[PDB]
Order: structure tokens, then sequence, then C-alpha cells
């Protein structure tokens, strides 16, 4: 099969050139063998269920049937399914959305996209600390590259950044997992419940995991690599990384960390809502006064980040839950802004300073609905899933410390705020004297964004039909005696 | 002890504080060498032990292979300059 | 007498591609302005103004939100609460 | 905790700042009476960073009764403070104040020492799970902890309770 | 906030002022092939000696001279 | 086998003419493959950890030393390797990479000497395998006399090995005349105990470690590093870290040295920082060498640091060999030669290397994030076993300035990769030229092994269960 597949992929290049629409069709069938893996996962256990080890020594090139195992655990439960099936359903449009403007190594563009997809897509099968640290890791020497070639004319600085940041918090979280190994002399994420370390021990072992979960969420005060980076991507870099890789981190708290460390976690809760109140309020005030399109959207991300974080914290089910829609919803959304002013807008007229921009209503009257719609899905509309995500992350939240939580409710203003201060500038007054006439939103443009909009809006009308899969997480890792 | 100590260390000044030459430097090498070697042998005599004397032949004939190749060397280094300014 | 081999020979770096027809009319001084913007940290200075701002927002403010939130950990409790009854756990 | 004797320690450290600031001084000529007329202040350097460093901390580590890395961070602010007036701008001054505590206030946490305190590490430590009934020690670890100890540490409230709720509850 | 404290302070201990931070110290440390190497090798020994000597006598006292040692090669 | 080929060697380099130079390292490289294949089953004789004291007690011989034998042997095939064979057969590269007349015998001499400085139980052994090998490095690094640089080199570095080798020297001679012996096997903790012998042994681990150059003697070395034959460099800054790394390791003199412990920091630092300013491609290599061994020298302050050092000195050695091979095929793209004897100088010199040859940016780019420890190449597993020795040692605060060190350093390793995939006006069109099968097949292999090695680990820590307890 893989000899007879990889012999596919060498004559589909020798005789087509661009590799492109083998990636297309292989993320498909990605998306479509997820699927049927979900059909036949069984809901009503609390176990891992598709197991597979890896690099066992008996085995060191297949899968481990000993009963001694030494190699990388993978396997999902219900929380890694519902991201799987987002990374499976973001991945081909993030291919799509750069069709026609790479013109050139197209063929390496489009490598390291789907690498970088599939390292993510393989992050949330992990089931111990190393494999997970691996494949978390992996991806910023991809992302390096990528921004460093295919980026606009600040992206040696952003490369930069990206790589450097998130070293710099993961090799704290790699502190922290050496001394879960030497600690417990495991590192899997099974059975890691089980195991009471003493409340001093988990106090530090915690410290080492929550600033990684700083830089990579982002929160405050650390979050100033991620406008950059964002500003200066590619399409497909700033898609995947608003979509997926920021989702990583909140899935890093639940997963690595609530499990092990649940005293340590209840004494460290109100830091972790200073550090969510802090980043909700000073960066969506600080969101008022940029001049760029990508940055403004690159900062509305981290608000909703800190609106996640205060759910996943908050010690209760619905804040759980709302975490999870407003990370899903998220996922949805923000790639769509991005598609936006990083492909369409981007596209046109390669510029993204604000001020050029004015009324693209007159001659494109369908992209100016499509920035209608989708900035009041970013500021939290109901019936769609961004609104559920919230309003459950602040009932949460609320719960778990009123006065916080009341306070952090002026999210729903700030966002309005910086949201609609832009859509406003973009779509009404008279059409720009600065730019010309262009194209409206061509079908593949249309394409992409309709996914997205029709995916928020199903889990915005009825939420519920995700429930499903995280009936049992919502109660895996709140600590109440 | 007392002469090889006072050896060793004097030539270790002259060593590092010659700003005159650098023959200067290779005999503080050579005296260090003695220097080492003379509390080496009162050891050896005190404790009435061969091993002594036997590091003691050694650090000879080592440090005589040391200086031919050290001497090759300098005058390598001098067959592209001329000249020796130190 | 060290010279690269005569074997090499090297052209042009053409990026290819369709030039488009140039949909924007720059204007330098939004330019300008842009990038003075855009690289404000390059040129940023601690004074009186900017002092003030960075002791308020970096400290004073998280300080104030600090002392709220260990104050009133497992303060209030709220479900169901009736007449009569306290809110409040201490 | 029984008190330093921070005048004597700190006129120790005076001599032995002043006798290093000395031989940077005598080094320094010998790599570029003139000495200390070219020495570039380095005597005060050394001496004025060592006053400032054991004074603070024996100061703090008096006054607060404990020791412990946050002796270390006021230090270190001091020293930073010294090293700092040498800028002459108050941006600066502040900068290796509030930095160089920070760094000290790490070296203190971490345990002060630049080596290993061997006894402590989890290599000379009893590790593993615990046996019957024992108290837990820093590096051991359980697979249930007494919720007394969750209790007295964590404390009362936010879902932390003497009794679980459904027991609590229960009717009869 | 956004210039202030985020292209402001949030930079200073960030990437503006680490690069700064670490152009001068590495300078510094850059900053007669042999004498000079030899002198080098003697001012280690001594140093050595006498730091040692200082920590036997007692470890807080030797701390400030690492300090200013470090501030003298990098700073 | 190596006394047979010095021998045998001597004997031909005599008798054979200039011109015979390459043909003769051809001979020798599959010679010493032979033997490496020939002879590996002698590993059998270590089942247990079973450890054997030979020739009346002067050499031991474990699992550690036969390991450490065997990387030796690979290094000395893979550097032999590159004298022995073009890169191209044009005139520029038989002027830019011809081996000298007795280049291949100080190669097997001074690896005569790193082995019995592995393998050294007696001090007397130690002292002259030290000189041994000190002496053949003096002669490599002066053997291309043409240089003005290089026999600068050759003498600043006779001077300090002289004057380290004395202290070294010193040092023996006071622990004979302490405790009468020459042997560390006298030694026991209740000898540790009774005596004060902290100075002394103290001592002789610095003589020893600022041999290769640790902070604060460190730029004596980076100016030889920079000074000397490019090809020269790619040998005279790996063997003698190994050999003495390994000594230091396996004799274990230094435990909870708070000397050592402040060296090692230091030598972090000054091996992160320096290295930024740097300009030269050796240079930064050499600062980078100098911070992967201070790396290691955190493993000198514990036992049980078997495993996490062989892990390290070996990822760390094929990464060292590939980036200079790196280096040294990307010369064939370069418009401006600097010299003969490094062609090479600059890393603004690689920019827009991607537009030449993407593949040995590819490769570039595996070797920099090995280094820089990013998962799954090898760097990142040789990185995590040494912080798990260190936090099991409970070596806290050095965890965090190595945490720190590491992400300093991530700057000039990276610098190489930006400046590489940067873009060059003047893009090769076209060549007739081939780069040689043999060195262009090494390189594969080295950075292949970097990039899929993790996918043996398991079963490496599972022979090592076997062979070293
Ligand atoms: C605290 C007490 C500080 C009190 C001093 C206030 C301070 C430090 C602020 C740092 C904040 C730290 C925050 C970090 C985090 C905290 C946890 C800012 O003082 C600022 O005040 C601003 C507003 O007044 C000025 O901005 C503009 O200014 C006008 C131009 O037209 C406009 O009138 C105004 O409209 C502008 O806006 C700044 O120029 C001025 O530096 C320094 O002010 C003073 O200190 C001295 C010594 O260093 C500084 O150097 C002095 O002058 C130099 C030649 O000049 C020479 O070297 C020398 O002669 C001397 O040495 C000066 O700087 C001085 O002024
Ligand atoms: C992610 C951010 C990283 C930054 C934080 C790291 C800092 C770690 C600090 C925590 C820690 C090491 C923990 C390491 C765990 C993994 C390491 C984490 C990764 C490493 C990077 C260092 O604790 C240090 O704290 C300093 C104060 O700050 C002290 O400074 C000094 O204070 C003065 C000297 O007395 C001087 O005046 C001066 O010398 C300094 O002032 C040190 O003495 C002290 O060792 C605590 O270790 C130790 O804790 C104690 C009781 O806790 C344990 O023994 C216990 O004994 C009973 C009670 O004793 C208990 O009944 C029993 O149950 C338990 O057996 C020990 O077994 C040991 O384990
Ligand atoms: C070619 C050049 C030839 C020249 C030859 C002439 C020179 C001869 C002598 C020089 C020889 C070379 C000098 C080398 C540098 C000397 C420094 C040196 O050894 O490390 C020190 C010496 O610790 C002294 O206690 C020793 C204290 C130092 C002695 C006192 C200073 C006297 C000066 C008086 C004024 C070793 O302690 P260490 O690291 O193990 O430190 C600790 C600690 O000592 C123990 O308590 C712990 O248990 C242990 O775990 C450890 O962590
Ligand atoms: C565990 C870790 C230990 C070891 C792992 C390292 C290596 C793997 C083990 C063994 C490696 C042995 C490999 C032998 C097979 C490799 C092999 O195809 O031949 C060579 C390289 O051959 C070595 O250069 C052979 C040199 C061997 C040195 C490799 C060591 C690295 C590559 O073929 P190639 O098509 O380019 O060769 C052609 C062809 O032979 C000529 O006729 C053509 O005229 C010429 O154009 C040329 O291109
Ligand atoms: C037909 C004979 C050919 C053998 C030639 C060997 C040449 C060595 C040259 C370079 C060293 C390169 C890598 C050494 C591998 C360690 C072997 C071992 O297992 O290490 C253990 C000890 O683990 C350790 O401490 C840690 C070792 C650190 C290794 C770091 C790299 C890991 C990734 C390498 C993956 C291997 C590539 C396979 C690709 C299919 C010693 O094993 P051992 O002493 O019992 O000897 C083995 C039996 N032998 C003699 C027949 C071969
Ligand atoms: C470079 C970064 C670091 C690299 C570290 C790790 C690299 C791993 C390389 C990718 C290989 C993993 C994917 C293939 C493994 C799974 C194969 C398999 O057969 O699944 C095992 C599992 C159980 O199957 P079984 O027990 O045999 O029973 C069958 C009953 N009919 O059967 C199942 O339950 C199905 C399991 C589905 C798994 C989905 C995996 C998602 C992505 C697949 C390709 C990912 C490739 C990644 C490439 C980038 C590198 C990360
Ligand atoms: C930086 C970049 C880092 C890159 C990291 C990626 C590492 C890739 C390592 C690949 C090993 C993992 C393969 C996943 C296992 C999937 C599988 O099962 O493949 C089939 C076969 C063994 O299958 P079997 O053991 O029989 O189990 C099936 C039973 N139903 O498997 C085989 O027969 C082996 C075929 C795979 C050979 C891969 C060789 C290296 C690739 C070049
Ligand atoms: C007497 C009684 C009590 C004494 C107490 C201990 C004595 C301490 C001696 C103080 C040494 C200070 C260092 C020194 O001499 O520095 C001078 C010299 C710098 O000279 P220069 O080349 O001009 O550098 C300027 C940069 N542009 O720098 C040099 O010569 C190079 C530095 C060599 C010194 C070695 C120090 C040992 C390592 C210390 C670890 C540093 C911190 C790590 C933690
Ligand atoms: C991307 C880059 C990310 C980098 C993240 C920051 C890395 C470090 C930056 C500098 C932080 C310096 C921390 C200095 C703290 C001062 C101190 O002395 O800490 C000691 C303090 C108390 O320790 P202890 O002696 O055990 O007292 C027990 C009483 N309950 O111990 C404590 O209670 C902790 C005090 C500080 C809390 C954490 C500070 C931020 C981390
Ligand atoms: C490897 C195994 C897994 C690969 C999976 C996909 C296989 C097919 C890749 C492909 O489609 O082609 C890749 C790319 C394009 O091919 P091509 O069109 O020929 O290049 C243009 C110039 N010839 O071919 C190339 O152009 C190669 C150019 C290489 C670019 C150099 C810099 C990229 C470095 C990648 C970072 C890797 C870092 C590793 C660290 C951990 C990563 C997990």
């Amino acid at each position: 099969i893989l000899l007879s597949s990889l012999y596919l992929f060498n004559r589909i290049l020798a005789w087509q050139g661009n590799v492109k629409h083998f990636y297309l069709f292989a993320s498909n069938l990605l998306l479509l063998f997820i699927v049927v893996l979900y059909i036949n996962f069984n809901t009503f256990s609390n176990s891992f269920q598709f197991n597979f080890e890896l690099f066992n020594s008996l085995n060191p090139f297949g899968l481990s049937n000993s009963d001694i195992s030494n190699g990388l655990l993978f396997g999902i439960d219900g929380l890694s399914l519902t991201f799987i099936l987002l990374t499976v359903l973001l991945i081909p449009l993030t291919l799509l959305g750069n069709w026609y403007n790479i013109n050139f190594n197209s063929n390496l563009y489009y490598t390291l996209v789907l690498a970088i997809g599939l390292v993510i897509l393989l992050n949330f099968w992990a089931l111990d600390y190393i494999s997970f640290y691996i494949l978390f890791e992996a991806t910023l020497p991809l992302l390096f590259i990528l921004i460093h070639i295919y980026g606009s004319s600040d992206s040696e600085r952003a490369s930069f950044y990206v790589l450097m940041f998130t070293l710099s918090g993961s090799l704290f979280m790699l502190l922290s997992i050496v001394v879960i190994s030497i600690v417990l002399n495991t590192t899997n994420f099974i059975n890691h419940n089980l195991f009471v370390l003493s409340l001093d021990l988990q106090t530090i072992i915690w410290l080492g995991l929550f600033i990684a979960i700083m830089v990579k969420t982002p929160l405050f005060p650390i979050h100033v690599w991620l406008p950059v980076v964002h500003s200066e991507s590619p399409l497909a870099g700033s898609m995947i990384l608003a979509g997926l890789i920021l989702k990583l981190a909140l899935y890093a708290i639940l997963r690595l960390l609530l499990p092990l460390l649940c005293e340590a976690q209840i004494l460290y809760t109100p830091m972790i809502y200073i550090i969510s109140l802090l980043t909700i309020i000073l960066t969506s005030l600080a969101t008022l006064r940029q001049i760029d399109l990508k940055v403004i959207i690159a900062y509305s991300s981290i608000s909703h980040m800190g609106i996640a974080i205060l759910g996943v914290c908050s010690n209760t089910s619905l804040g759980i839950y709302g975490s999870i829609v407003l990370g899903v919803a998220h996922g949805f959304v923000s790639p769509a802004l991005f598609l936006i002013v990083g492909g369409i807008l981007y596209d046109r007229y390669h510029i993204r300073i604000v001020n050029y921009y004015k009324g693209l209503t007159t001659y494109m009257p369908q992209l100016a609905t499509y920035i209608i719609i989708l900035s009041f899905a970013n500021i939290g509309t109901p019936l769609t899933g961004n609104f559920t995500g919230e309003f459950l992350s602040l009932q949460g939240g609320f719960i778990r410390n009123p006065i916080i939580g009341g306070i952090s409710c002026i999210s729903v203003l700030l966002a309005a705020i910086y949201q609609l201060k832009l859509t406003n500038k973009l779509t009404g007054g008279i059409s720009s004297i600065y730019m010309h006439r262009t194209n409206d939103v061509t079908i593949r443009e249309k394409f992409i964004m309709n996914i997205l909009i029709i995916s928020t809006l199903i889990i915005g009308i009825c939420p519920q039909i995700m429930y499903n899969l995280l009936y049992w997480t919502v109660n895996n890792y709140i600590y109440i005696i | 002890m007392f002469i090889g100590t006072i050896i060793l260390v004097l030539s270790f000044l002259g060593f590092v504080f010659n700003r005159r030459n650098i023959i200067l430097a290779f005999i503080c090498l050579e005296t260090m060498l003695l220097g080492i070697n003379l509390i080496l042998l009162r050891n050896s005599v005190l404790f009435d032990d061969i091993s002594g004397s036997l590091f003691a032949i050694v650090i000879i004939i080592l440090a005589g292979v040391e200086s031919a190749i050290g001497l090759s060397l300098l005058v390598s280094y001098y067959r592209l300059r001329g000249v020796i300014n130190s | 007498e060290l010279k690269p081999s005569s074997a090499i020979q090297r052209g042009p770096l053409n990026k290819g591609g369709w030039d488009a027809p140039h949909a924007l009319h720059n204007d330098g001084a939004i330019d300008r302005y842009a990038h003075w913007r855009t690289f404000y940290q390059e040129r940023f200075k601690y004074t009186r103004a900017t002092g003030k701002s960075t002791l308020i927002f970096l400290v004073a403010f998280p300080a104030l939100i600090g002392y709220v939130a260990y104050q009133s950990e497992g303060l209030f409790e709220f479900a169901g609460k009736r007449r009569g009854e306290s809110v409040t756990t201490r | 905790f029984h008190p330093y004797n921070t005048l004597g320690l700190a006129t120790q450290s005076a001599m032995v700042g002043l006798g290093a600031g000395v031989v940077a001084a005598a080094a320094r000529n010998s790599l570029a009476l003139t000495t200390f007329s070219k020495s570039g202040g380095v005597v005060t350097i050394f001496t004025g960073a060592s006053i400032a460093y054991v004074f603070t901390y024996c100061s703090a580590a008096n006054l607060r009764e404990r020791k412990d890395g946050w002796n270390h961070m006021w230090a270190g602010a001091a020293t930073g403070a010294v090293l700092g007036a040498r800028t002459k701008l108050v941006p600066a001054f502040i900068g290796w104040t509030v930095l160089c505590g920070a760094a000290c206030g790490l070296f203190g946490w971490t345990g002060a020492r630049f080596n290993a305190d061997r006894k402590a590490s989890l290599e000379q430590s009893p590790k593993g799970f615990v046996q019957e009934d024992a108290h837990q020690t820093f590096w051991e670890v359980v697979h249930r902890r007494p919720l007394s100890l969750t209790v007295e540490q964590l404390g009362e409230g936010r879902g932390i309770n003497a009794v679980p709720i459904a027991t609590a509850t229960e009717a009869p | 906030i956004a210039h202030h404290v985020d292209k402001g302070s949030l930079y200073r201990l960030g990437p503006v002022g680490i690069n700064r931070l670490l152009n001068k110290a590495s300078y510094n440390v850059i900053n007669s092939s042999l004498s000079m190497n030899s002198m080098l090798i003697l001012i280690t020994i001594v140093s050595l000696l006498l730091l040692v000597l200082v920590m036997n006598v007692n470890f807080i006292i030797v701390i400030p001279v690492l300090i200013s040692i470090l501030y003298i090669l990098f700073s | 086998m190596l006394i047979l080929a010095i021998i045998s060697l001597i004997t031909f380099v005599s008798m054979s003419k200039l011109s015979d130079n390459r043909a003769i390292i051809r001979l020798i490289n599959i010679y010493l493959i032979l033997v490496l294949v020939l002879d590996s089953f002698l590993y059998l004789l270590f089942l247990n950890n079973q450890t054997y004291t030979v020739m009346g007690e002067l050499l031991i011989f474990n699992s550690f030393t036969f390991y450490i034998d065997m990387l030796i042997y690979f290094i000395m095939i893979v550097i032999s390797s590159l004298y022995g064979y073009n890169l191209y057969n044009n005139n520029l590269y038989k002027t830019l990479f011809e081996p000298k007349k007795e280049l291949i015998i100080l190669f097997l001499i001074n690896i005569l000497g790193a082995l019995l400085i592995v393998h050294s139980n007696d001090f007397i052994t130690l002292f002259v395998a030290i000189e041994l090998q000190s002496y053949s490095i003096y002669l490599i690094t002066a053997i291309y006399n043409s240089s003005y640089k290089a026999s600068k080199a050759s003498m600043l570095y006779f001077f300090m090995g002289g004057i380290l080798s004395i202290l070294i020297a010193y040092s023996i001679n006071t622990y004979y005349s302490v405790l009468n012996s020459y042997t560390l096997h006298s030694l026991d903790s209740l000898i540790i105990n009774t005596l004060d012998l902290n100075l002394i042994l103290i001592a002789l681990s610095l003589g020893l470690l600022f041999k290769i150059g640790i902070a604060p003697l460190h730029k004596w070395l980076i100016s030889i590093y920079e000074n000397t034959p490019i090809l020269i460099t790619i040998y005279i800054s790996l063997i003698p870290k190994i050999s003495i790394l390994s000594y230091l390791v396996l004799s274990n003199i230094s435990i909870n040295s708070l000397v050592i412990s402040i060296l090692a920091i230091l030598t972090l630092l000054v091996g992160s920082v320096g290295g930024l300013l740097q300009i030269k491609i050796k240079r930064l290599l050499a600062f980078s060498g100098l911070t992967n061994a201070g790396y290691m020298m955190l493993l000198l302050l514990l036992n049980n640091n078997e495993f996490s050092y062989l892990y390290y000195i070996t990822q760390y050695s094929i990464s060292h060999l590939a980036i200079f091979m790196i280096i040294i095929f990307s010369i064939y793209y370069i418009n401006y030669i600097n010299n003969q004897y490094n062609p090479i100088i600059y890393v603004n010199q690689l920019k827009g290397l991607i537009h030449d040859n993407a593949y040995l940016v590819l490769s570039m780019a595996i070797v920099v994030f090995s280094f820089i420890g990013i998962p799954p190449l090898l760097g990142f597993f040789g990185k995590l076993n040494i912080l798990m020795s260190i936090l099991n040692n409970g070596y806290y605060f050095i965890s965090i300035v190595l945490i720190v060190a590491s992400l300093i350093s991530a700057l000039y390793y990276l610098y190489l990769l930006n400046v590489s995939i940067q873009d060059k006006n003047n893009i090769l069109i076209n060549s007739n030229e081939t780069v040689s099968s043999v060195l262009s097949y090494i390189l594969s292999s080295l950075i292949i092994l970097i990039t899929f090695g993790f996918i043996y680990n398991s079963l490496i820590i599972d022979i090592f269960n076997v062979y070293f307890n």
C-alpha cells in the first residue's frame, strides 16, 4: 500500500508537476477516514479507544503488542476527537485558500502546509507527555521556514518571533515534563490522575506548565509575538495558527495540567483569573488603536482565548463545555476573518493599512455582506457558536468568582467596539480614491467562507450536537470533594 | 619541595609577565618542568618508592620531545616572517 | 588564481508570474505614518508619561485585581440561597 | 532563626570586595600608579556591590526572621541599584534594580547555591509510593491523600468541604 | 496601552531590550596573541584560589564578588 | 590495529610520492572501516557491565570505553574521507583541499593518544597519553605552514597546551605526595571522607578542562579554531573534547563540586552570549562547541551519567561533522574564495543558498534544529537526558540557566539558516559538475541519522540496560 501509494505520488509529480492536487485529495481522504472513525467510536465509555504504540523496542518500525511499553502512545477520547474533527475540517480549506496566489516553489509551500496540519492532527492523538511535547515542538521549524520564505515584507522578524517565543515557553514546559518523568517514572495520560504528588511539588510543576500555557495561548503580558507572526505570515500560516495552534494550548490545559496537579490548580486559580481578566481587558483596549487589518484580527483572537481560559479553569462543567465550544467556534470564525483580510483584500491590493480601505460595499456587495456576517459572528451573536462559548465560559467564571466573572462580562462590549469600528470603516462611506475597482469575491473564496459560516451557525443554533462526545469530559476534570 | 616550588612559581611568573621575548617563554616552560620534577623526586626519596622516580624519568623524556617539537614549531613560524619581534 | 569553476553557468533569479495592473495608488504620507506606527517599539523611551502608563497598567492594575481575587476566593455561594440566609461563607 | 550579625559580616564583605577590586585593578593594568588612575572605578564597583549585597541580605533576613529567596531578591535589588547608579539615568537605574533583584530572587529560590544540596535532592531522598500510612514527604507519591490534609492546605470553600456532599446531605 | 505598554514596556522585556542587552554583553566579551593569553591563565588561577578561600570563609560574601566579576566581563 | 596501521603507514608514506597521498588515505579509510565491522563483536566481553583491568592495571576496559572507541573510529573514518576524496575535479579544489604527506600519520597518532586517554587507569598512562595527543595536535595545527594564521595558531596552541600540561603534571604529583599512589582506584568513600582531596582533584579537572577551552579561558581556542584550515578545524575541535570529557566522566572526581558548578554556569553564559555578535562561520561554530562543552561539563557533577553522556556525545559528534560538511559543500556555490586554507569565512556568504541547492539548505535546517533541540531530532533527546540527570540530582538553578542558554544560542544557530533561506540575485542556471558521490552519501547518512534516530530510542535503552547495568 505505502509502496504503491508512494509510486502514485511520484508519477503524479513527474507528470503534473504540482503536488497540490494530490495533497488536496489526500487531506479529503483523511477527513473521510476520521469521520469513519467517529462512526465507530463508542461514546458510552470514558476510555481511550483507537490505541496504538510506536517505536517500541520489540517493533521499532511497527505497532507493539508487547507486555512492556517503552514507545510512544497514541489514542483518542471524545475530547481529542472533537479537536481532531476540527483539524481535518480546517486542513483542506487551508490548502484551498492559497490555490492561486503561490506561483513559486509552490510544491515546497504546500508540503510545509500539509506537514504542519498533519503534525497538529497527530499531536491531538498523543497519550503521554513526551510524545505530546515532541509533536508540540515539531511545528516550529516548519512555521519558521514557511514564514521566512513565503511571508510578507517583515517576515524575517516574524519567523524569529514565532520560533523564539514558543521555544521559550516550551523549554519551561520541558522542565515540568522532566520533573514528572523522574518523579513518577511514567508519562502516560491514561492513569496520571492516580498519582497524587505532594502539594509543594505540584505547586512547582504547575509553574513550568503554566508558563508554557502563557506563551502559547497567549495571555497577558507575553502576547506581543502573536500580532506580528500573524500579520507577516502567509494566509495558510495565519489560518492554521489562529484556528488550531492556539487551541493546542486549551487542549494542553485540559489534558496535561488539570488531571495531575488538581490541588495546586485549586491553589493557583485566582492568579489565572487575574491573568485572564488582564488579557481580555487590556488586549481588547489595545485593539482600538491599531492601523493594520491583520493585526486587528490577530488581537481579537487573544481576547477570545482569554474568555476561553476563564471558562476552562472555572472548576464547573458549564465552564469547561463553554471553553471547548468557544475554541471550536473560534477555529471556525477566525480563519474566515483571516481569509478576508489576508487573502481577498491583501491579494487584490497588496496592502494592509486601514486608511486606504473605505466604502467597499459599492463595488463588492458580496464581500461586504461576508464582512458583516463574520464580524457579528466574531463579536458573539447568538445562534453562533461563539456566543454559546462566551456565555457558558462566563457562567463558569462568574460561579468560580462572582466579582471577576462579572467584570469579565465587559468583553461583550469591548469586542463589539473594536470589531464594529473596523467593519464600519471597511463597508461604508464613498469608495476609496486610493484603490481601484477589482473583482468581487470569487467562487473559491465564497466556498471557503460558506463552509466556515455554516459550521459556526450549526453549532450556534444547536450546541448540544457536540455533547455526545463531551459529556464524560465535562466531569473528568472538576475537583469537588 | 622548596627549590622545585620556587622554580615553578618564578618560571610561571616569568612566562606570564613576559613582555620581553618568546625565548623567555620556552625557558619558563622548561624550568617549570624542572621544578615539578624536583618536588616529585624529593617525595620519591621520602617514601622510598620507585613510582615517583619512574614518573620523573618519563617527564624527562617527554620534556625532551616537547622541546624538540616546540623548537620545530618556532622554526616553521620563523620561515614565513624572517624575524621574531615578540 | 583562486576563482570559482568556469563550469558553472549562472542566470537571473526571475520570480515569474503575471504582473497585475497596480490597483492601489500608494500615498507616501500614509506609508510613512504606517511605518512610524508599526515600528514604534524601536523608538520608545521611558519618560514621565510613558513611565506613568507602565506603572499603572503593569503594576497597579494587576495588584488591584490580585487583591480582589485572593480576598474573595471562596467567599460567595449563591445557588438557591433564600431569604434571611447569608450569601457569604466568611 | 538566630540573627546574622549584620555589622560584622558587612565589614568582612567590605574587606573582601576591596581586595577583589584591587586584584581586578592589577589585572586591568597588566592587560591594557596609573593602575588606579586608569582603573575605571572597578575597586569601587567591587566594594559597593559587596557592601550593598551583604548589608541588605543580612538586614532583610534579620527583619523578617526568615531565610529564603526573598532576602536574596532584596539584596540583588540593592546590588543592581549600586551598579545602575553608574549609568546616571533614572530608567537604567530602575531597570538594573528590578532585573538584578529578579535574577537574584530566582537564584535564592532555587537554593541560593550553584552546586546542589545533595541530601535534599531526589536521588538521595525517599521516593516512589509510600508505605502503609506514612506521612508524605516532598518526593513521595500516593494513591489517596487524607482529606484533613486537603482541607488544611487548600482551605475551606470553593468546593472544599470536610465531608463529601452526598454523604452530608443524606436524609436519616 | 497599545503604545507605551504593548510596544513599549513589553518589548523592553522582550525582543528589543533583549537585543540591546545581548549586543552590549557580546561586544564586551569579545572586547600579542600569546602574552595576553598567558596573563589570562595566571589571572584565572589566582582568582580561583582567592575565590575559593573566600568561599571557605563564608559563601554569602562571595556572591557579590561573582556578580561584580560578571559585571566586569559582560559590562 | 591502530598501532599496526601507524607503523605500516610510516613505512609507506616514507616510500610513496606526493601524488599518492589521497590513495593512501583511501586505503586507511577502508582499513578502519574493515576493523570497525569485523572486530565489533568484542562488545560481547562487556555483558553485565563486566570491567577488565589490562596491561598491569594501567588500562581499564568496560562497555563505556568500548563505545567511546567505536565512536572515535567512526569520526576518524568520516574525517579521513574528506581528505581522501575530491569534492570537485577542477583546479580550484585541487588547490583548496590537498592532503599533506604526513597528515594521515599525525591523525592516527592523535587518535591513539585519545584512545589511551579514554582507557587510562593510572596517572602515568594519563599523562603520557595527554602529552601524545597534545604533541600530535600541535603538529596537525602546524602542518599547513604556508598559512600565516596556521603557524601563529600552532605556536599559541603550543604555549597554552604546555602550561595546562604543567598544571596537570603538578596535580598528578600533589596527588602522589599525599597518597603515595598514582591510581584513582585506590580512592574510596572512606578515603574521600577522611582526607580533603578536593583541591587536588579539582586542579586536575581544571587542567584537563581548560585544554578543551571552557570559560574563562576560551578565547585562545576559539582563535585557533578560527585560524586553522577548515578541514583541520573539523578534527582538532572534536577529538580532544571527546577524549578529555570521556575520561572525566569515567573518573567522577568532581561530584557536586562548587567550583565546577560555577565554571559550567560561566561557560554556558559565555558560549551563548558571546556567539551572538559573530560574523565568521568558524567562530560561530566554535562558540557552539563551547556551549555544548558546557552541557557536557554539567554531567561531571553527578553519578550514573553514562547514558546521558554517551547519547549526548554521539549526537553532538554527528551534528558537528554534518554542519562542517554542509559548510564545506556550500563552497562550490560561493562567488569569492577568500584564500586556499579557508575558502568561506563570513556567514553572509551563504546568502541565498536555497536558490542554488534546496536540499543542502534542507540538511542545514535539520542540523540547526537538532542543535537548538527541536524534537524529534537527536538534539532534543540529548538535552532531555541531560535535564533528567541534573534534575534527578537537584541542580535546579543550573537547569534554569541551561534553559536560558539554549534559548540564547538558538539566535546564532538560526542566523545561519536565516541567511541561507534569503535570496541571491545570480542563481545557478546549470552545471555539468557532479559533487563526489562518496561525500554526498556520507553527508546524507549523517542527516538521516539526525532525523530518524529517535525511532531506535527504546531499543537503545534496552541494550544499554544490559551492557551498563
Ligand atoms: C518553573 C520555575 C522554576 C523556579 C522554581 C524552582 C525552585 C525550587 C524550590 C523548591 C525546593 C526544591 C524543589 C525542586 C522540585 C523540582 C525542581 C523544579 C525545576 C527546577 C528548575 C528548593 O527549596 C529551597 O528554597 C530556598 C528558599 O527559597 C532555600 O534557600 C535557602 O534557605 C536557607 C537554607 O536553609 C539559606 O538561608 C539559604 O541557603 C537560602 O536562603 C533552600 O534551602 C531550599 O532548598 C524545595 O526542596 C526541598 O524542600 C523541602 C521542603 O519543601 C524538602 O524536605 C522536606 O522536609 C520537611 C520540611 O522541610 C517535609 O516535612 C518533608 O515532607 C520533606 O522531605 C526537601 O526534600 C527538598 O526537596
Ligand atoms: C556490523 C557491525 C557494524 C557496527 C558498527 C558501529 C559503528 C558505530 C559508529 C557510530 C556510532 C553511531 C551510532 C551508534 C548506535 C548505538 C548502538 C548501541 O546500541 O549503543 C549501545 C549503548 O547505548 C548507549 O549508551 C547510547 C548510544 C547513543 C546513540 C545516539 C544515536 C541514536 C540513534 C542511532 C540510530 C542507529 C541507526 C540505525 C539505522 C538503521 C552500545 O551497544 P554495544 O556496546 O553492545 O555494541 C553494539 C553491538 N555492535 C557492536 C555489534 C554494533
Ligand atoms: C515529525 C514529528 C514527530 C513524529 C513522531 C511520530 C511520527 C508518526 C508517523 C505517522 C504514523 C502514525 C499514523 C499511522 C499509525 C496508525 C496505523 C494503524 O494501523 O492504526 C492502529 C490502530 C489499531 O489498529 P489494529 O490494532 O491493528 O486493529 C485494526 C482492526 N482492523 O488503528 C486505528 O485505530 C486507526 C488510527 C488512526 C490514526 C490517525 C493518524 C492521523 C494522521 C495520520 C498520518 C499522520 C502522519 C504525520 C506526518 C507528520 C509527522 C508528525
